[PDB]
RNA sequence: UCAUCUAGACAGCCGGACGGUGGCCAUGGAAGUCGGAAUCCGCUAAGGAGUGUGUAACAACUCACCGGCCGAAUGAACUAG
């Protein structure tokens, strides 16, 4: 166990983003649009898979 | 002291709210069943108020309810568990006589008006020999005066 | 689509004095001074009335006017971290090993020192960019304090601090371990 | 090349069964009278049974600009031929008189779209009179008060090879 | 459609102003529409509570401002959350049913205008 | 002290700003802005100079100092 | 092509987001939110017989709607260079 609020505040940065379907990029977690050149740029996004 | 409203069909869990009270199920299976003996046949509110000794139960007005039991309805044991379609006559006096029973109770905004909600609570009751419940409302202004 | 003119405005408080030639900038406030080079945008400055400066561009295209949004926020970032001054609080989050941070000084040039990071035996070391002070704050457990009137340097120092602590071949969203910046504000927040 | 507007009048060869046929007029944009005489034979075979070899052209006359030193709004209606399909724009313009208005409606249709001569159709042109009905904010940003802008970073193009100082940008 | 329901809007204003010389101002914060509706129907025998978008208040006054010139001196006091009391009762009865009623942890009148005076109160 | 900008004002193109016709038939004459048709082109007439009033791209004239 | 718009639009904060009514069937329960149908009034400035989270069912939170600040264009779907 870490405390729930330290947990949440690297969670934040740790777990709570999404993940491009094409090329697996971090991104935000509000984000529309992947900002990889790659990938073209591409709408296709999941949230990132947790625990539990 | 504690008032406890429960929706029970009538003639009739209420053991899980009776054991907070400390008081036995069946004593006030049978005190809702008086009350309801006016109100059994079909579902209506009721309220329990507790003096921390015993419950004593009382049938609170609800508009479906009344609304229901104004369409003339030939006894159900639901046993069947049938869909029980309701079809009902105009009643327009009823209806009337069930806006002045709730009396602008909460508040109803007109006297027209608690008449023109009780309307609307018809959603289920057909409430008019030909017509569709409370679309002619609007159009005729009869029986304000007798929903005051 | 060639907007004719777009332009901008930055309010400048009673403390602090302005001063700008071709496209430089410098801020002078009660904290001190900054400066910026601003020769790669590609704008015009206008003082109105000594409290007031409209920034503008004409004829731009929708970067060129995105860029004079961004240049306002620059300056006006310059002009309230030179008033209120700027202050980062980090947090340490440990599982099992605590972290121990302490401030050394190799050829004296203030380096923050981070040990023991999940039980390791490296020595993570980060420099500190100059005017950024650091404090190891009392009265709440393992909170770290850095201040300074640029954002972007006592950002860059909290976040090269936050990037020195990164867990490599494990599964990081059950090995949480690092040092997370919690709060940004002002030295004088709420002022 | 740089437009002219003519009025093209025309109608079918009289037969004894119908003397008098109906006189149809055209407004057509064109170099001259060769090529506006044939966009006109091309509308009239667009929309009447008609041809050239079963009719004839009774006027054909050149309409120049009424106020030819007024600045005018125009609201362009144009269908246009794509490399898909055929699509309805309106675009409206700011300049001084019909024929710029439409050389610089085609040059900016085949810059933006890349649509030539023979994919562009003008269904209509006309000055919007009055303000406020103007939609564009391209052609709304120049019409507000007291407008002024400067125009930074001036070329001066020499006429020697070699120049003895650094030019300066200042207009 | 819009501007249809937005014109009946101007319309009852400019008849409720003409209806009562007494007009209380009311700022609500933080009050609930079942409280509201409490209040609306306690004082439905001797006032009218209105409210509106303040953007669209202030072109009605202005409006109808050739008429009733006395009560451009409401629109200072209209900035703000605020509700419209038209009442014949002149004045401290309405005031005290209003704050009264609904106080739970909020009515406040924050100004009055009656017959061309304004009153802090 | 007090906060200084640099102003770096130059010529502004409006109505009754007088230009000098650089290149064309004119070439050398003024004449005074009428009207802005666009971002590239004004209304242009220099009626003392013998100039006809038209429109001219703004690259073939020099807007002088005088408004 | 649809909509909204100085009678205040879209983002961002803040407040309300209510009664008839736990509308009618059906379930051991399901009260806006397991489903089947209907989907109407009042008070309104405004609030769906409910957009989600949500509990055994509640309760609770949030929505789409209306309001204060902001003062001017913005949202959705589609087409092609
Ligand atoms: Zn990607």
């Amino acid at each position: 166990i870490i405390e729930p609020s330290l947990k949440a505040l690297a969670s934040k940065y740790n777990c709570d983003k999404s993940v491009c379907r094409k090329c697996y990029a971090r991104l935000p977690p509000r984000a529309t649009n992947c900002r990889k050149r790659k990938c073209g740029h591409t709408n296709q996004l999941r949230p990132k898979k947790k625990l539990k | 002291v504690k008032y406890l409203y429960l929706r029970a069909v009538g003639g009739e869990l209420a053991p899980k709210i009776g054991p907070l009270g400390l008081s036995p199920k069946k004593v006030g299976e049978d005190i809702a069943k008086a009350t309801k003996e006016f109100k059994g046949i079909k579902v209506t509110v009721q309220l329990k108020i507790q003096n921390r000794q015993a419950a004593a139960s009382v049938v609170p007005s609800a508009s479906s309810l009344v609304i229901t039991a104004l369409k003339e309805p030939p006894r159900d044991r639901k046993k069947d568990k049938n869909v029980k379609h309701s079809g009902n006559i105009q009643l327009d006096e009823i209806i009337e006589i069930a806006r002045q029973m709730r009396d602008k109770s909460f508040g109803r905004t007109l006297a027209s008006v608690t008449k023109e909600i009780l309307g609307t609570a018809q959603s289920v009751g057909c409430r008019v020999d030909f017509k569709n419940p409370h679309d002619i409302i609007e159009g005729i202004n009869a029986g304000e005066i007798e929903i005051p | 689509m060639k907007y004719i003119q777009t332009e901008q405005q930055i309010e400048v408080p009673e403390g602090v004095t302005v001063s700008i030639k071709s496209r430089i900038v410098k801020v002078v406030g009660p904290r001190g001074t900054l400066t910026k080079n601003l020769k790669h945008i590609d704008v015009t400055f206008t003082k109105v009335n000594n409290q007031l400066i409209k920034v503008a561009v004409h004829n731009g295209g929708r970067k060129h006017v995105a860029a004079l949004r961004t240049v306002k926020s620059l300056v006006d970032n310059m002009i309230t971290g030179v008033t209120k001054g700027y202050k980062y609080k980090m947090r340490y989050v440990y599982a099992h090993f605590p972290i121990n941070v302490n401030i050394v000084e190799k050829d004296g040039a203030k380096f923050i020192e981070v040990r023991n990071f999940l039980g390791d035996k490296k020595i993570r070391n980060v420099p500190v960019r100059d005017g950024v002070t650091i404090e190891f704050s009392t009265n709440v457990k393992d909170e770290i304090v850095l201040s300074g009137n640029s954002v972007e340097d006592v950002s860059q120092n909290a976040a090269d601090l936050q990037q020195i602590c990164r867990v490599r071949n494990k599964d990081i969203r059950k090995f949480l371990d690092g040092i997370y910046v919690s709060h940004k504000g002002f030295i004088t927040e709420d002022l | 090349a740089h437009f002219k507007e003519y009025q093209v009048i025309g109608r079918r060869l009289p037969t004894e069964s119908v003397p008098e046929p109906k006189l149809f007029r055209m407004r057509i944009f064109a170099s001259n009278e060769v090529i506006a005489k044939s966009r006109y034979w091309y509308f009239l075979q667009k929309l009447h049974k008609v041809k050239k070899a079963s009719g004839e052209i009774v006027s054909i006359n050149q309409i120049n600009e009424a106020h030819p030193t007024k600045v005018k709004n125009f609201g362009v209606w144009v269908r246009y031929d794509s490399r898909s399909g055929t699509h309805n724009m309106y675009k409206e313009i700011r300049d001084v008189s019909r024929v710029a208005a439409v050389e610089t409606l085609y040059q900016d249709m085949a810059a933006r779209h890349r649509a030539r001569f023979r994919s562009i159709h003008i269904l209509k042109v006309a000055e919007i009179e009055k303000t406020a009905d103007v939609k564009r904010q391209y052609v709304k940003q120049f019409l507000t008060k007291d407008l002024k802008f400067p125009l930074p970073h001036r070329v001066q193009k020499s006429t020697k090879t070699f120049s003895y100082k650094r030019p300066s940008t200042f207009y | 459609g819009i501007r249809e329901k937005k014109a009946e809007y101007f319309a009852k204003l400019r008849e409720y102003l003409e209806e009562y010389k007494s007009l209380f101002v009311v700022g609500v914060d933080n009050v609930s529409s079942q409280q509201m509706h409490e209040v609306r129907k306690e004082l439905r025998g001797r006032a009218v509570v209105l409210m509106g978008k303040n953007t669209m208040v202030r072109r009605a006054i202005r409006g109808f401002l050739s008429d009733l010139p006395d009560f451009e001196k409401l629109l200072p006091f209209v900035k703000g959350n605020v509700g419209f009391v038209f009442t014949n009762e002149p004045l401290t009865e309405i005031k005290n049913v209003i704050v009264s009623n609904r106080v739970a942890a909020g009515l406040t009148v924050v100004q009055v205008y009656d017959n061309g005076q304004v009153f802090p109160s | 002290t007090d906060s200084i900008v640099k102003a770096s004002n130059w010529r502004l193109v409006e109505v009754g700003r007088v230009v000098l016709i650089k290149k064309g038939q004119s070439a050398g004459k003024l004449a005074a802005i009428v009207e802005i048709i666009d971002q590239k082109k004004v209304l242009i007439d220099g009626p003392k100079a013998g100039v006809p009033r038209q429109a001219i791209n703004l690259g073939q004239v020099v807007l002088t100092p005088l408004t």
